[PDB]
RNA sequence: CGGAGCCAGCGAGUCUAACCUUGGCCGAGAGGUCUUGGUAAUCUUGUGAAACUCCGUCGUGCUGGGGAUAGAGCAUUGUAAUUAUUGCUCUUCAACGAGGAAUUCCUAGUAAGCGCAAGUCAUCAGCUUGCGUUGAUUACGUCCCUGCCCUUUGUACACACCGC
């Protein structure tokens, strides 16, 4: 549940259904714009999972546009998320909704002392 | 002012919502002990409940402390309002939460 | 070892005379040409190990902190001690400490002194032999105290030690014996003729072995303040010792002595 | 950002003029900010 | 506990030649806050005498 | 902490743009709306700053000192705020009981405490500079330490012997 809402009801929702149910942040980042380009994303990220086999798990995508607020459109989607050097390659879930892609990939490795 | 004067009748510690609170304090200052509750919600809990606050906690009568844990299970509707709590706009269930001190 | 060993020579070339010219480098060396020396010289003066004075009709050499740790650590060639240098841990007043390995790979700590032309050098000379010296009396005493290497001329090389200070240690289980032992220690000090006056927390360092055999020690680096018994101020020194251990273990650890603990009066009857 | 000979050390940033230390005091004879006291 | 403290405040005050907020709280009897409230009720009933008053210090005298 | 009183000065401000903003309504606030004044000793501005003064709450108790850390949301600038730009509300309340070896600066409106303004400024300072408010102690002596020089001249053993 992202407001206490159902998840089968939540991923037919529009973006602006969504910045209806959203908090601030994500409010106001929508209300000022979005580019052209992540259309046609989405659009390639719609066909690859139109490209997904049943009772699986759909075609990964590679993103880098790591500021976009998962929408519940993307739920379900293989994305691989790009960190500044590499592709990782997570399932959106239910439980990721409202973050940025960038939360989702870490950028350096590990500072070990002892 | 009046030296008001009490014939013992009041409780060192008193207990409330599953925690100890020191009964010589004010009442603020005594019900911001537990957790999930500071200074100005104790303040504006007890204003709500009518409280004398320049009373201290051992001059307080149980049926007062009903007030303040009813106040406690039902902050928003006794006209506290959502900015005032802890948890509001939740993402589990989309309500305002005041998460209390040995529910967290 | 033939560099190392010319190198050595113009170090003997330094305890001669006073600020050396060029010709007694070119002749203590005795090497062949005009090439090994002052192309040698030249190396050093770049990396700052040598500089020119030139006090009129004389030239002359002036060696400055650099070029003599590389001597130092021939020296400690010799002496089986440290291959690898430079892990900055504290720079104190006199002297540089740093974290530094061998060849066997056991990390150790390089004191460098730096307390010019033969002062400099010869004050720190002396500072790390007198310290080698105390921490030679200590160890010989018995004090428990980190075990010294070798005293590379001005360089004091030792042992690490897995301690941390007590202004960060909240307090132990056995907290009356802990109060117990800081009073015998300074009892310990009278006992030897001597007063560490900065018995502060920032000086004692314990070493933690286990939680259950309980069996570990202490550190004490007390050295440019133990003054002995005899002298004009100890009374008040050694009360200060006590009474700092008191007030830290009534702040910190919230123990007050049931014991009296000992005065200096107590103490004149011991070493 | 120097807009006049491309020199960004030590722009004197305020009022957009964005003259770096060492050319302003080359130019400090032609606005007037001169040595008095 | 209201009639073994409050009458020691009326046997004291005639005894100490000074009354201030602070030279009656020491009685180890009161808390600092109360005893303000003991001062001003003095002063209404006129044991306590007024010398200047001050938000944080008030000077008085007995009778 | 809660009220009240409300004292300055240096600056700085928009064009072929969105600067400084007064006032009025809405919002707990953040902020928002609607305008208006000022290209400036004119409006912002009397910049009603802070420290300060008074009265009440507190009562020495890591306390009602502290505010680090963390949670929740709400707003603002920025295309983009995630490793949170920042502002607001509630909550979570850590080390820290005047601080070692050692270290810095300083003689009157100076120190110290305080805030404000201007540049860094798309947003914020704990960055730098000037301004004003309150306003100590104690020298007006010294080369004893630290050095810095200034000189006087005993001199080069004018390079000697050696043991090595």
């Amino acid at each position: 549940s992202y407001r206490g809402v159902d998840l089968e009801k939540l991923l037919e929702m529009s973006t602006e259904d969504f910045v209806k149910l959203a908090p601030a942040r994500v409010r106001r980042r929508f209300a000022r714009g979005m580019t052209s380009k992540p259309a046609g994303f989405m659009k390639k990220l719609r066909a690859a999972k139109l490209a997904a086999p049943e009772n699986e798990k759909p075609a990964p995508v590679r993103t880098h546009m790591r500021n976009m607020i998962i929408v519940p459109e993307m739920i379900g989607s293989v994305v691989g998320i790009y960190n500044g050097k590499a592709f990782n390659q997570v399932e959106i879930r239910p439980e990721m909704l409202g973050h940025y892609l960038g939360e989702f990939s870490i950028t350096y490795t590990p500072v070990r002392h002892g | 002012s009046l030296v008001v004067q009490e014939q013992g009748s009041f409780q060192h510690i008193l207990r409330l919502l599953n925690t100890n609170v020191d009964g010589n304090i004010k009442i603020v200052y005594a019900l911001t002990t537990i957790k999930g509750v500071g200074r100005r919600y104790s303040n504006l809990v007890c204003k709500k409940a009518d409280v004398d606050l320049h009373k201290r906690a051992g001059e307080l009568t149980q049926e007062e402390l009903e007030r303040i844990v009813q106040i406690m299970q039902n902050p928003t509707h006794y006209k506290i309002p959502a900015w005032f709590l802890n948890r509001q706009n939740d993402i589990t269930d989309g309500k305002d939460y005041h998460t209390l001190a040995n529910n967290v | 070892t033939d560099d190392f060993r010319v190198l050595q020579a113009v170090e003997q070339g330094s305890r001669s005379h006073e600020v050396v010219p060029t010709p007694l480098i070119h002749q203590i060396s005795g090497m062949r040409s005009q090439s090994g020396t002052n192309r040698a010289i030249s190396d050093l003066a770049k990396l700052s190990l040598i500089s020119k004075m030139r006090n009129v009709k004389y030239d002359g050499y002036r060696l400055t902190y650099n070029g003599i740790d590389y001597l130092a650590l021939k020296t400690m060639l010799n002496r089986d001690t440290v291959y690898s240098v430079g892990n900055t841990i504290g720079v104190g007043k006199e002297s540089d400490i740093y974290k530094v390995s061998d060849k066997n790979g056991n990390p150790r700590v390089m004191k460098i002194h730096r307390l010019q032309g033969a002062n400099w050098m010869h004050l720190s000379r002396l500072a790390a032999n007198k310290e080698y010296q105390f921490m030679s009396m200590l160890y010989s005493k018995g004090f428990k105290v980190p075990e010294p290497f070798d005293n590379s001329r001005h360089i004091v090389v030792m042992e690490l030690i897995e301690g941390y200070p007590m202004r960060r240690l909240r307090k132990h289980k056995n907290i009356p014996k802990l109060y117990s032992d800081l009073m015998c220690f300074i009892v310990d000090l009278a006992n030897s003729g001597l007063i560490h006056c900065d018995f502060n927390e920032f000086n004692i360092m314990i070493k933690d072995k286990l939680e259950d055999e309980n069996d570990c020690g202490f550190v004490v680096i007390d050295f440019p303040q133990c003054i002995s018994i005899q002298h004009q101020d100890a009374d008040y020194y050694f009360q200060r010792d006590v009474d700092c251990i008191r007030r830290f273990f009534k702040k910190k650890l919230k123990y007050e002595p049931k014991p009296d603990s000992s005065m200096l009066d107590t103490e004149g009857f011991g070493d | 950002q120097c807009r006049v000979c491309s020199s960004h050390t030590g722009l004197i940033r305020k009022y957009g003029l964005n003259i770096c230390r060492q050319c302003f005091r080359e130019k400090a004879n032609d606005i007037g900010f001169n040595k008095f006291r | 506990l209201d009639q073994e403290k409050y009458d020691r405040i009326l046997k004291e005050v005639p005894t100490y030649r000074y009354v201030s907020v602070s030279v009656l709280v020491d009685r180890l009897k009161i808390g600092g806050s109360l005893a303000r409230i003991a001062l001003r009720h003095l002063e209404k009933e006129g044991i306590i005498k007024p010398i200047s008053k001050h938000s944080k210090q008030a000077i008085y005298t007995r009778a």
